[PDB]
DNA sequence: TGCACGGCTCGGCCCGG
DNA sequence: CCGGGCCGAGCCGTGCTTT
């Protein structure tokens, strides 16, 4: 098969909040807060802002 | 030059291990009354106080006062070698070397170096503790171990004839309630309602290695550091001061 | 997890940081389904299999 | 809003741990008769069916029928905190949470939010099982361990008043045989010659945690799935349906 | 074709595991008297000799004499699969396969393929040993465990009615001393003052596996190898030879 | 561009005290 | 029966004739 140098399953930035293996689930479980360069989108109607394509 | 004798090397080893989980190096003061220590965590969160009156030790001979500075890791590893029924002896002579003799079926002697450590005197007098409670070690140990699952901060709540520890997470939640009818809470004396929060890691480190059948006195107030203490061999005692979070 | 109804996934690997100039992230639902089905992703968002070729 | 009480929380913890070693999610039916659960492992090779009649509960108060979906890992971790003497209480109000209370020297309550686990109906009709043997958990545990030690798969061969189980490796060989005259087996009834093979991973997963003094009933035939089952408190029951190889 | 029966497979497993720590392959010599083994490790620093006469064996049946070779890892695992109260059975036929069976609550038989190993017969003549000390296994085990704390080498110093094992590091020091009047030492027979040192790795590897209550006799001289002895059920014996340091 | 060594961390087993 | 010790896994590193 084909895998990245560290195997990846989703193209989502996490930083160091997941550990060496960049585990998103582990970071989510421990209620951590992650700071990373990402793109946000804004809903025209109400004003929700986040890294999503649908409000 | 002093000679100090103690039975039950494992008890002394556990005391030292508890003391050494927060301070990498500390200095013990030896005096005719006994032994005492006072250090502070590197992050300035947890304070450790020690007191071992001379009545605890089987034999206590010393003239004058001397300061003892030893690396805590090496001493911990050395004392970890003592079985339950070993007799532990601490000795010193003219040379600036600390001897640790363990006596059992076979006699074994260790020699350790002394490293000078700066001593800073920080004594905190009585502070206004609205609520004071005394509970068994098992109750608090289990409460902390349960609260460790949901989150990393534990909340203490005290009321008239009521003691509550709770934790909250993103989706889960735990809560333990105690009352005078219960056997966990020996006695509660609260002048007015109070509440605080503390870090789980510090609480686990402080409460770990605590006798299941013991008596622990907890004193705290509205958003102020808590005080926990318990007697050792009916004479010595420990004290912990943990800073509140947020 | 609520969106795709996939709750039992233990690990979910991500990336330390995005190398594109937009730094748009991929939806997490795709990552959850990939983790559930045990497949890995590539730099452009596709799953690939490498093999020697014969005529 | 039902209420259920069970004495011996550790038994329930072990039962749920055994049941959750194959399925990552599960939906439990609550009915007037008792709790019920069924699911398939992700690989779609083992079927787990669990039945808990209302008789085995110290208390059982149900006023309807519903389903509760909980993540198996969280429930398992919470249930691991119960001692052998605790009494376990499960209740659910009009709110969308499950409250797990452990009672004893003190009361400790957890809160798990329910999830929306989808339902998939699956049931297999009674199969014609030529051979049926009941044994003790320890012998099967050791035999599976040995087969895993040598080979990757096991073969179940049974004849008139004789039950044997082999595991042929690449070069090595393991042979375990038993007879009704032996203490391992309790009885045998073989309609005709039978033999089959099954994987070792699933067998090790399901047979693990078996007690020494537990009777396990095994039914199998020629190249068709094996059925293993054992009783909980003389009324409960847990069943597995392991598919064959080839 | 032989039939060997041994009671207490756990002790046999322990003996073989202790023997196998230093070496990888060995050839067992079996004759009308018993079983004997001897080998040297790949580093040419330790020589291990073992014998087991027929007196210890519950049942012995051998015709002629043969040497049987097999990998130590697989045999060690198969023996580790045994229990405390089972009876080990070593049997073989014309076919060159070693069949091991354990007959306890149930009978299980494994097959272990044979292997041919070159035999290099070497006997080191008995040397002039200036000291013979008999001590319990526990004292030496604990002394090695302490000595490994400060340095990677250990020192012996025999004297008239005096034995002491030391160890020195960069700063720390360790010393253990005992006398005839003590309960840890049984008999000491020194002709002249002795001093030697041995690596802690090999001493730790070979000592591990001695019961707390046991008899161990050590023969060593001035800057010459060391010999360690202890009986297996009062008939067999195990011989260890360790080259000195410096 | 595949191989070979050497620092962590990090859980799952075990075994004995 | 609860806890240390030990042992894989899995990430980050290096290095691959030269007067
Ligand atoms: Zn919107």
């Amino acid at each position: 098969e084909r895998k990245m140098k560290p195997p990846v399953q989703v193209l989502f930035p996490i930083g160091l909040a997941g550990g060496s293996s960049r585990d998103i689930k582990k970071a989510a479980e421990e209620g951590k807060v992650a700071e990373v360069e990402i793109a946000f989108f804004k809903c025209p109607k109400c004003g929700h802002v986040g890294p999503e394509h649908l409000c | 030059p002093f000679e100090i004798v103690f039975e039950g090397a494992k008890e002394f080893a556990q005391l030292i291990e508890t003391a050494s989980r927060l301070i990498d190096e500390a200095a013990f003061k030896v005096t005719e009354e006994g032994i005492s220590m006072r250090a502070m965590d590197p992050s300035r969160v947890v304070l450790i106080d020690l007191n071992l009156p001379a009545s605890i030790f089987s034999k206590y001979e010393v003239d004058g006062e001397e300061t003892i500075g030893v690396n805590m890791d090496h001493l911990k590893k050395v004392l970890k070698r003592g079985k339950a029924k070993e007799t532990l002896i601490l000795r010193k002579g003219e040379e600036n070397f600390l001897e640790i003799s363990l006596q059992g079926t076979a006699t074994r002697t260790f020699k350790l170096p002394l490293i000078d450590v700066e001593e800073i005197e920080v004594d905190l007098p009585e502070l206004p503790f609205t609520a004071k409670v005394v509970i068994l070690g098992d109750v608090i140990k289990e409460a902390v171990k349960d609260a460790s699952l949901v989150s990393d901060s534990m909340k203490f709540i005290a009321k008239e004839n009521e003691f509550t520890m709770r934790a909250e997470g993103e989706t889960q939640e735990v809560e333990v309630k105690l009352t005078l009818e219960d056997e966990g809470l020996l006695d509660i004396e609260v002048q007015e309602e109070t509440k605080s929060a503390y870090g789980i890691s510090y609480l686990s480190d402080m409460v770990k290695g605590l006798g299941k059948a013991d008596e622990v006195t907890i004193k705290f107030g509205n958003e102020m550091p808590m005080q926990m203490e318990y007697y050792i061999r009916d004479e010595g005692r420990l004290i912990f001061l943990l800073a509140p979070r947020v | 997890m609520e969106n795709v109804k996939v709750y039992g996934v233990d690990k979910l690997k991500g990336v330390m940081g995005m190398t594109s100039g937009w730094k748009m992230p991929e939806p997490l639902e795709k990552g959850l389904l990939r983790a559930k089905n045990d497949v890995y992703v590539f730099k452009d968002g596709t799953i690939r299999f490498d093999a020697t070729d014969a005529p």
